[PDB]
RNA sequence: UAUCGACGGCGGUGUUUGGCACCUCGAUGUCGGCUCAUCACAUCCUGGGGCUGAAGUAGGUCCCAAGGGUAUGGCUGUUCGCCAUUUAAAGUGGUACGCGAGCUGGGUUUAGAACGUCGUGAGACAGUUCGGUCCCUAUCUGCCGUGGGCGGAGAACUGAGGGGGGCUGCUCCUAGUACGAGAGGACCGGAGUGGACGCAUCACUGGUGUUCGGGUUGUCAGCCAUGGCACUGCCCGGUAGCUAAAUGCGGAGAGAUAAGUGCUGAAAGCAUCUAAGCACGAAACUUGCCCCGAGAUGAGUUCUCCCGAAGGAACGUUGAAGACGACGACGUUGAUAGGCCGGGUGUGUAAGCGCAGCAAUGCGUUGAGCUAACCGGUACUAAUGAACCGAGGUCUUGACCA
RNA sequence: GGCGUAAUGAUGGCCAGGCUGUCUCCACCCGAGACUCAGUGAAAUUGAACUCGCUGUGAAGAUGCAGUGUACCCGCGGCAA
RNA sequence: CGACACAGGUGGUCAGGUAGAGAAUACCAGGCGCUUGAGAGAACUCGGGUGAAGGAACUAGGCAAAAUGGUGCCGUAACUUCGGGAGAAGGCACGCUGAUUAGCUCGCCUGAUCAGUCGAAGAUACCAGCUGGCUGCAACUGUUUAUUAAAAACACAGCAC
RNA sequence: AAGCCCGCUCGCCGGAAGACCAAGGGUUCCUGUCCAACGUUAAUCGGGGCAGGGUGAGUCGACCCUAAGGCGAGGCCGAAA
RNA sequence: ACGUCCGUCGUGAAGAGGGAAACAACCCAGACCGCAGCUAAGGUCCCAAAGUCAUGGUUAAGUGGGAAACGAUGUGGGAAG
RNA sequence: UUGGGUAACACUAACUGGAGGACCGAACCGACUAAUGUUGAAAAAUUAGCGGAUGACUUGUGGCUGGGGGUGAAAGGCCAA
């Protein structure tokens, strides 16, 4: 084999996809629940997304509504949740894994936004 | 270079192109490198004067497409392929002048007369 | 009697052919080739030798030898043939004429048809020709590799035996000289290089990428900018890495024999290589060297771990590991992974605005942005708790110690 | 019925230009799987025994005859004698 | 209908819903997700898309694959029942953008002109003849083994008894 | 409750899985209550099991007639379906 | 040609037991039961049960078993010029 | 049909017209070479190619002819797998 790259749990398409959505979920509701590879890569769908969207302007707000198709939680990312993370670099919205739930055995935390 | 291949001439015997037949002292799946004498049968030339177009003679490959590496590590590659016709007189070109550069290992150790007529040396 | 060698006589092999029907036709479907795996020798060149129509040279015939190498086309379905251009050599035979529960099917023994021959004829003819199917998820056994246990376990090692090849040619220092009227035409050793078969490694050269960048069509977000979909739309290019027409490395020597060359010395007080003894003498033999390897029955070793506790299996986070299992690192005495920053890279000129321009989009501001499956710094985030497998120092019996 | 013959014919053989892996030799990737896990769950197939090895013998290439030696258990994957 | 909720078979109407050379791709309307799942970047195929150099050398046969393969202009051989063969062959152009001319009543119709301009590629994204020569046979379309042969087999107008 | 239902997001089809019908099948349609049996998993779902309800035309179709053709009666033939 | 047809022998037939390593036919010898003794096959140093038994001799080859047309002062013995 | 040359026979040019069991084809038709499949749904299907394509065509329904039959452009082909 080779080095550790991304992780296509399924195929190619099913693998930009998925990232979007369940990405705008951590801005609409400070609580999300996926699996193991869960939002570990969604921690990326958000920041990138924050920053380059930090300071309000034209060459930033657009990049926002490009990955996340939504007007509700695209403006709230501004005027809220920033300026709200001003003097803070990184640590945007991490999370500690949680024990697996019923049904499909798969441990899942709860993204959350600190 | 293999059998039934078409290469250009370097000497002035009246021949233009050449159709490689086989090599002398080499039994492999088609092959004929630079410095290896091979019997051939020219294709395009002067059908008069002395029966040229059709006769089978010997020649020495001088330039080829394949790239050869040198002690330094650099590889040299040419456009097409060329050769020089030789007569019965132990390794002796039939033509008068030769066109095209030549290698180094094809001088001192081996041929000393072909170099004397070589207008270029890489 | 120095190649050749009749008549005749005596044998070996059984590759050829004819072929005495006990074996199979309650049927091991046919030739050859093809493709694929396994187990050997009555050989052309080279090497070492015997005879010589062996003066020398050059050849003829025969023995030995596989060590390396036997890599190719045109007509025909054809097998063993017309032939062509190379080749130092490019032998032969067995394996149920090895090999179809591995392949190929081009051939022969089907339904059509054509043709000749036989027949009045349908039709026929081991006569020919065009088209025409050849199956199965192996249970057992065998072998090639990988593991779990058993002889109390973690870690680090050893390792009987098992597997292995070298050959040929060119060039330079010495020959178109020695020899011979001429023609013609040979020879240690030390080195460089040309053809080839054997563990890896790539920095250099080169081949590749649904990372990435660019062009562009349809369509949607009104247009522009910037993007989604045809699971990179299509077209062009391309880094790491793996790879390749890439690169680094791959003994000598020693010992014992055969053919053969000799020593000493008898049987025959001579002589003699032998008959006892003995000195030398082959690319082959053993070893050296590299690879595999305790299911190598001499089936191993070591230390430490259960002999009431001096550990270990399970677990958690990741691999210089990996199909399951295993293996290896770490678990706060932490950098293992991610984020952030920086370093090292891939592309190529941004948003906006000014003046641009009718516009496409050409300009200036930007030799500007955007992006990454490398590395470092940095623990900021994420590596807890706790349970558990668990024999209990088995005997008969030599010295030393007390 | 013999000979011969435009156009046409998925008819048979053959040669050239261009092109192509068809071949000389061959890397990975993509979709859907294989390897493992939850649930749902047949049908084919077997005289008995059965882990052999080295020779010999036999209709002169049988694991099962003769003489010795030897053979640890189970499991996964393959190419398949 | 075929034993079964078997990718088989089965008549008519809607062929002007929107973009092009069309009852071709993408997409409203309408309908639907009723063609078993989860984890790991083996060896091991079938399907699939082409390779640096050579290139059929494979092969019974280039089978398979590929290539040419829109439109407009120029041009086009042997042969011939002069009908044809001929989109023979061969060669060029074919993007976008600005400003215009011509035909017509007009088209969101068609044919052109001048200038500027970008890419390797302009029919840059939906099909799609490769071409040529020799030879055997049958004339051709058509007919023929529904379940391995469509072939030089059969038939046919014509000729003859 | 991974495949019953709601919302959003992401897609498939378009002579087609769209709409209206013939033949044929036939109540399989709708509602309520359930599921032991059927649905190649589960099911609080069903074209499944049980009990009800639904297809109210003179001008729709049947009903009527006729074509190829067929039948019965008289005529004529050992005999006669 | 894995015969037709005669002859001798021998087996398959209707044969033990047993040796010959194994064996259809070579050698010896013929089946009630349980049991005792003594012999045959063959074997008798050990595994293996029975004498490492008696007299004499040969070979030295380990020959102990394929082997031939052909050669030999290897060696021993005998007769004759 | 028009115009032109010619007496005519007829010819040439343009136009008109557009046949032809003709060629490419929507829907599709046929189907040479291979692989897959071969306890396929079962009475023969899938994939990559390949050739031919308004008529003597294709198709629904109704009806007629039957076994030693008929029929048959004869293949021993067909007459409910």
């Amino acid at each position: 084999h080779r080095k550790s790259g991304r992780q296509l749990n399924r195929n190619s398409s099913h693998r930009q996809a998925m990232f979007r959505n369940m990405a705008g979920s951590l801005v609409r509701h400070e609580i999300i629940k996926t699996t193991l590879p869960k939002a570990k890569e969604l921690r990326r769908v958000v920041e990138p997304l924050i920053t380059l969207a930090k300071t309000d302007s034209v060459a930033n707000r657009r990049l926002a509504f490009a990955r996340t198709r939504d007007n509700e939680i695209v403006a709230k990312l501004f005027n809220e949740l920033g300026p709200r993370f001003a003097s803070r670099a990184g640590g945007y919205t991490r999370i500690l894994k949680c024990g697996f739930r019923a049904g499909d055995n798969a441990p899942m935390a709860y993204i959350e936004l600190v | 270079i293999q059998e039934q291949t078409m290469l250009n001439v370097a000497d002035n015997s009246g021949a233009r192109r050449v159709m490689c037949i086989k090599v002398l002292g080499g039994s492999h799946r088609r092959y004929a490198g630079v410095g290896d004498i091979i019997k051939i049968t020219i294709k395009e030339a002067i059908p008069r004067g002395k029966v040229k177009k059709g006769d089978v003679l010997k020649a020495v490959v001088v330039r080829t497409k394949k790239g050869v590496r040198r002690p330094d590590g650099s590889v040299i590659r040419f456009d097409g392929n060329a050769c020089v016709l030789l007569n019965n007189n132990s390794e002796q070109p039939i033509g008068t002048r030769i066109f095209g550069p030549v290698t180094r290992e094809l001088r001192s150790e081996k041929f000393m007369k072909i170099i004397s007529l070589a207008p270029e040396v890489l």
